[PDB]
């Protein structure tokens, strides 16, 4: 609940993370 | 559809060997690998950032769905790119390994049909317009 | 006294690194290794047998040693082996991973007093007891 | 009520180590 909406979070900026860096 | 079914188990197959258990106890080669390595990369590298994926998700048999739609609605509320597709697959192999960790073996079967149907119907669609799997390959790997 | 504290330190310091953390992140060799391996032998056929030791353990900072207590003397509730003892080690060790895991590393310095001072107090007169250190690098030495 | 599981499946497979050892 509380904890998914902080992991939902997390997992989008590692993601968009792991998309900046391999798209250089 | 079926390539997409195939994924899913291969993923899942793969983190729950890596946790000691067997898929078989419980239910392109290149798209696998690639897959594998970027799904054991994003685990390692969020459990140096933050922490275990599923240990503070507090999962039940009843509560595991809609935790999971909750997560990938909101993963991909803003868009969809490579990078948080190897989130989502992440999270549901994090999840089947939670299950398992809890004697809840019966909801990996379960996650797998949660994945692949959003992977057919909410993810495939991004996939064909951005050079399909090909793409992935040749980015990863 | 000391000895076990060297003990404890370093069996926590080696689960933590299974998992990828470091022990200054959050703070004898043939009783270490021994101790180890038989550690590592012990979470294996718990995984394998029944469940993960602590995943299922709802654990907050409140209930952190309200659940390490009542776990403790239930297992040395009706006596003290050297297999117990294993156990001992391997569920505490369980534990700071999961609180790493749970983002309550302040709660590893905790765990390591809670289990020397157990150790000290409720264990160590069983080790002299039984020949103390020795009797298991001579049994768990391979 | 789950540590009480967790401390029985400890006692179990640590007197099971225990007796195995032992011969
Ligand atoms: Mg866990
Ligand atoms: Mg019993």
């Amino acid at each position: 609940s509380s904890a998914a909406q902080l992991l939902a979070l997390r997992l989008k900026l590692l993601g968009d993370e792991l998309h900046q860096r391999t798209m250089w | 559809s079926q390539s997409n079914r195939e994924l899913v188990v291969d993923f899942l197959s793969y983190k729950l060997s890596q946790k000691g258990y067997s898929w078989s106890q419980f239910s392109m080669a290149a798209v696998k690998q690639a897959l594998r390595e970027a799904g054991d990369e994003f685990e390692l590298r969020y459990r140096r950032a933050f922490s275990d994926l599923t240990s503070q998700l507090h999962i039940t048999p009843g509560t595991a769905y809609q935790s999971f739609e909750q997560v990938v609605n909101e993963l991909f509320r803003d868009g969809v790119n490579w990078g948080r597709i190897v989130a989502f697959f992440s999270f549901g192999g994090a999840l089947c390994v939670e299950s398992v960790d809890k004697e809840m073996q019966v909801l990996v079967s379960r996650i797998a049909a949660w994945m692949a149907t959003y992977l057919n119907d909410h993810l495939e669609p991004w996939i064909q317009e951005n050079g399909g799997w090909d793409t992935f390959v040749e980015l990863y790997g």
